[PDB]
RNA sequence: AGAGGGCGUGAAACCGUUAAGAGGUAAACGGGUGGGGUCCGCGCAGUCCGCCCGGUUCAACCCGGCGGCGGGUCCGGCCGUGUCGGCGGGUCCCCCGACCGGCGACCGGCCGCCGCCGGGCGCAUUUCCACCGCGGCGGUGCGCCGCGACCGGCUCCGGGAC
RNA sequence: GACGUCGGCUACCCACCCGACCCGUCUUGAAACACGGACCAAGGAGUCUAACACGUGCGCGAGUCGGGGGCUCGCACGAAA
RNA sequence: GGGAGCCCGCCCCCGGAGCCCCGCGGACGCUACGCCGCGACGAGUAGGAGGGCCGCUGCGGUGAGCCUUGAAGCCUAGGGC
């Protein structure tokens, strides 16, 4: 008995898997965050057969379910009840979602707060 | 005032709606026309061939005047001349097809590019066929479907060319504005030839593809539009 | 800004944006303007046309304030004056014909550029080129000379 | 597989000014909106030339804004200057004028207003003649600056009279080995 | 003007709100919480505004009289109103469209009072 | 010369007094943020110690 | 770090008056000074001219 | 002291131990699935609702008060731009009279409209709460699905006729 | 179909089929029997001044300028304005 | 305006003609640096340019910002973009 959202189109993604970098399984110190080979003899870089994915514009998703939650709204960070009443016109498509360092007293009146407005909160029951 | 500008009203609809059943009859009686000189046409054809067979004499057909030309190789390594022609014949992607009207000069270029490309004589249903499935005109330089005669009329109503049967003969019976018309028409972009091809790589004449093809041309078409 | 500068769009790239096969080397050309004869003639005679040679006569103890001479022309004379000046003027029926001393405004020579308005002027001026003088002349002026 | 050069697909025509003031901004979005509208290509011309650059509109003398209305048949016309008028010293006798421009310094402005004449802006000749009727459109001389001077067929080549890059003018900085017959040779 | 000072503070309000790719504007009288020239209450000379009532029931309507403006303590008027969920919803659609006051936000004002009025209710089980 | 209005004079517990003021064109004149973030941005560097 | 660095800009004057001029101008319409965060809403009148 | 005298926070390389999985082409990687766990979101059916329609008081309509919007005879006074006038005190100030732009630069009466409050208006109107209608509309179904008709792009098949 | 059954594209482990030689660099040519390289953490390399050239933004405009100095403050904010 | 036609008169206004166009007022679409509709194209070292609501640090404004009912930092077989 959640807050549906105005619409739900099927979300379709062409990829889902994370881009890696190239030689980060090998070592430690490279981090999984994707960085562009640039070196004269890389087969991830000339896109040889078998290898890696280089991540390009084609792999953009739709812009009708982009930054699409699965649930279909799209979040808003929210700080203070003040900020959460913005999405009062936009109950039906955004979702707030309340900030890390808000203590669990003030988050507790914007759950409250967000239930009065029927605005969708995707971590409601986290402190506590 | 209302009233009367109500009945202005409808009475430009009414005679807008008039005029635009007079342009639908007109194109009925120049496609009934144009299929009346068509079978006058394949009919005097024969007669011509029977008439100088009924005696000692021969009848030698006139060299067509227009030809279809379908690129068949690719554009990795291609001579500079070659690359021009092909160029200049809106020939730049492979298996693209467009209608030639043959003369000294055209055929010279054809020679030239005779190597990358296929070419011979279309056939009437294989001109019906490429201007319908796939005609596409260039539009304010732009590729739009043929999806209504009301595109034709405003690119070529000053050449006497108001519907697709207009376009179609003047396509086919080369006329004063074959030019405009062929300028008109979108190169068709053809599909792979189902069934394969016998050698891209030779001539017609020994058991390739490219060259000369006058009337196995229709067949590519068929296996191709 | 180096937010703004080049060098942030440079970061992951080898080279740096100065080529692989040849190095930034340190002064591959030489320093400075060396070899204007020599590996950079072709620059030197395309670009800098009379570098090398001397010409003229030298002048040791040479002084600015000696050959200081600012120069005005008669395309601008009337606005050394007042507005008001060159509007009493063709009129009060006595051909008034104003005085403007160029040394004031701040120039000693009067030069002939320009066309000036048919209205006598007293021009004076520590020098005075001859269609200067022409031109006051037609006009109906005087040219006056001062030390 | 098509053989398409894209050397030079993109065109680098300006679309929005780089300027951030909100002025010239407006003014451009009216005219936008005037152009995309009327049928006239006056109004294109002049927001294509609200999109230049500061030294593609040079500014215009007032001499020569005068000499171009004193032709015969441009009479009681406005005149539509995108860039700035600038005043004169070496001109007396100014007409009454109708002047458009972005800006007027204070001392043309003073000559116009005693002539006579009327000064409009951009908004205001908008208001009046949104298809600009009756206006006469003038530009500044684009080759005006002395940054032209120095382009062309370098120096050092014959048949050129292109002014080099020096330091300072002088006896012992140039005229020498290239420039003079007694030295070497000259172009 | 009004659209001098828009332009002024299409990017450099405090009311602008960034932060995850939706662009809000939080000063009063702006319905629908949305940063565009249309729907913003500061800059127009005729503003309209859809607010909770201070008690708990009811809504609040606030205009911008026109009559004098630089004068922020007595430019705008309030009204309460508090009826059966559908008369506020009349008074407000009168408001705008019979006054011919600011038309483009009469529907907007009409759906911020109809939020309003469900969310002063009581919630849920 | 645009149209300047009529600003009244508040004492010191407010209740406007009888005087008025012309506003000064001063507050007419135009508004330049750009001119005005420039100004500040280069006006800024002048209070700063060297380090 | 040098000490020698270019610290101090230098602005025309004119440039400096002309964007004093337009904060003195953009003081008043009330939208920008309550845009600028400064709570004005019971302020009788924003040219607050006091004895 | 899960802060114990080189003792705040205590990461990575590396090591010991517990739990799970696996193991004859060194290890490791990309694409596609499957299996097992970690918890996550459901439910003791989740058939999600949101509008219109059928089966306790007031809008409708008047009275008084208050506030707001728009308008013209510019009605009357201020305000305000361009010109004419008193030369009345090159640039800067007042008066009445006229025309024009009457410009969101302000007020006093008038009209029309709207909103609020207080009085009438007691019940075929009014608004709430709940149900039996899946009646009309809209996005949707908790998971697994199946079927039908239309279209577009294809690979084919069976016929007849020139 | 609903108290041991659902959904989890992504991430934990395992299995299968296909592909798949280690990065950086010099080089026409690197997986190379070419060179640096056990692993991890921290630091790490196109800066600043001056002189130019071009382009862009702003102000004024046949003008433009603040260098230096002086007048206001006891410097919080100021060695600012 | 005059003369008339296959006995005279109306042939009217949207505070309402009701709509596939309504020139009387006009978005759900108007962060006009925004939104919307058509076509064509997408390889890449050295190299150039553009956009970063990518990231680090400090400063001027701004969030009636967060916070001992728990900040930064660190770990994670959790939910995600």
């Amino acid at each position: 008995a959640a807050l549906r959202p105005l619409v739900k189109p099927k979300i379709v993604k062409k990829r889902t898997k994370k881009f890696i970098r190239h030689q980060s399984d090998r070592y430690v110190k490279i981090k999984r965050n994707w960085r562009k080979p640039r070196g004269i003899d890389n087969r991830v870089r000339r896109r040889f057969k078998g290898q890696i994915l280089m991540p390009n514009i084609g792999y953009g998703s739709n812009k009708k379910t982009k930054h699409m939650l699965p649930s279909g709204f799209r979040k808003f960070l929210v700080h203070n009840v003040k900020e959460l009443e913005v999405l009062l016109m936009c109950n039906k498509s955004y979702c707030a979602e309340i900030a890390h360092n808000v203590s669990s007293k003030n988050r507790k009146a914007i759950v409250e707060r967000a239930a009065q407005l029927a605005i969708r909160v995707t971590n409601p029951n986290a402190r506590l | 005032n209302f009233a009367e500008l109500k009945i202005k009203r409808l009475r430009k609809k009414f005679a807008q709606k008039m005029l635009r059943k007079a342009r639908r009859k007109l194109i009925y009686e120049k496609a009934k026309h144009y299929h009346k000189e068509y079978r006058q046409m394949y009919r005097t054809e024969i007669r011509m061939a029977r008439m100088a067979r009924k005696a000692g004499n021969f009848y030698v057909p006139a060299e067509p005047k227009l030809a279809f030309v379908i690129r068949i190789r690719g554009i990795n390594g291609v001579s500079p001349k070659v690359r021009k022609v092909l160029q200049l014949l809106r020939l730049r992607q492979i298996f693209n097809g467009t209608f030639v009207k043959l003369n000294k000069a055209s055929i010279n270029m054809l020679r030239i590019v005779e190597p990358y490309i296929a070419w011979g004589y279309p056939n009437l249903k294989s001109v019906n066929e490429l201007i319908y499935k796939r005609g596409y005109g260039k539009i304010n330089k732009k590729r739009i479907a043929l999806t209504d005669n009301a595109l034709i009329a405003r690119s070529l109503g000053k050449y006497g060319i108001i519907c697709m049967e207009d376009l179609i003969h003047e396509i086919y019976t080369v006329g004063k504005r074959f030019k405009e018309a062929n300028n008109f028409l979108w190169p068709f972009k053809l599909s792979s030839p189902r069934g394969g091809m016998k050698k891209k790589t030779t001539h017609f004449v020994e058991g390739e593809d490219a060259g000369n093809r006058e009337d196995q041309i229709n067949r590519l078409i068929r296996r191709m539009n | 800004p180096s937010r703004l500068r080049k060098t942030r769009k440079l970061r992951g790239h080898v080279s740096h944006g100065h080529g692989r096969i040849g190095k930034h080397r340190k002064h591959p050309g030489g320093r400075g303007n060396a070899g204007g004869m020599h590996h950079h003639r072709i620059n030197f005679d395309k670009y800098h046309p009379g570098y090398f040679g001397k010409v003229g006569m030298r002048h040791y103890h040479l002084k600015r304030n000696q050959s200081f001479c600012p120069t005005v022309n008669l395309d601008k004379l009337w606005t050394l004056v007042s507005e008001q000046t060159r509007v009493n003027a063709a009129k009060n029926k006595t051909g008034a014909a104003p005085i403007i001393d160029v040394v004031r405004s701040g120039y000693y020579k009067v030069l002939g550029k320009g066309k000036l308005p048919k209205q006598p002027v007293i021009v004076k001026a520590k020098f005075f080129s001859r269609r200067a003088e022409e031109k006051i002349k037609g006009v109906g002026g005087a040219c006056v000379l001062v030390a | 597989g098509v053989d398409i050069r894209h050397n030079k697909d993109r065109k680098v025509r300006r679309k929005e000014p780089k300027s951030q003031d909100i002025y010239l901004r407006l003014l451009v979005k009216l005219y936008r909106f005037l152009a995309r509208r009327t049928n006239s290509t006056f109004n294109q011309v002049v927001l294509k030339r609200l999109f230049m650059s500061r030294t593609n509109r040079p500014p215009l003398s007032l001499s020569r804004m005068i000499r171009k209305m004193k032709l015969p048949g441009r009479e009681g016309k406005t005149a539509v200057v995108v860039g700035t008028i600038t005043d004169d010293v070496r001109v007396q006798e100014v007409p009454k004028l109708k002047v458009c421009a972005l800006r007027v310094s204070s001392r043309a402005r003073s000559r116009i207003l005693k002539a006579g004449g009327k000064i409009l802006t951009f908004d205001q000749l908008a208001l009046d003649s949104p298809k600009g009727c009756g206006t006469v459109l003038l530009s500044g001389p684009r080759k005006g600056r002395e940054v032209y001077r120095h382009f062309g067929k370098a120096p050092g080549t014959p048949h050129s009279h292109t002014k080099p890059y020096v330091r300072s003018k002088g006896r012992k900085f140039e005229r020498a080995r290239g420039r003079r017959a007694s030295r070497g040779y000259k172009n | 003007s009004a659209h001098l000072q828009w332009m002024v503070v299409r990017n450099c309000s405090s009311f602008l709100i960034k932060r995850n790719k939706q662009t809000y504007s939080t000063e009063p009288n702006n319905l629908k919480a949305r940063n565009s020239f249309r729907y913003n209450g500061l800059i127009h000379r005729k503003t309209v505004g859809v607010e909770p009532a201070a008690d708990g029931k009811g809504v609040v309507v606030v205009m911008k009289r026109r009559s004098g403006q630089r004068k922020p303590a007595t430019s705008y008027v309030r009204t309460t109103i508090n009826k059966n969920a559908r008369a506020t919803l009349s008074s407000i659609r009168h408001m705008i469209r019979k006054n011919k006051y600011h038309p483009d936000l009469r529907m907007a004002a009409i759906r911020r009072a109809s939020a309003i009025l469900r969310s002063q209710k009581p919630v849920m089980v | 010369a645009c149209a300047r209005p009529l600003i009244s004079v508040y004492s010191e517990k407010g209740e406007s007094s009888g005087k008025n003021v012309t506003l000064p064109a001063v507050f007419k004149a135009p508004i330049r943020p750009d001119i005005v973030n420039f100004v500040h941005t280069n006006l800024r560097k002048n209070n700063r110690q060297p380090y | 770090t040098k000490t020698w660095r270019r610290w101090h800009r230098r602005v025309n004057t004119t440039q400096k008056r002309y964007a004093i001029c337009s904060a003195l101008a953009a003081s008043a319409l009330p939208a920008l000074v309550m845009s600028k965060g400064h709570r004005i809403e019971e302020v009788p009148e924003l040219p607050l001219v006091v004895e």
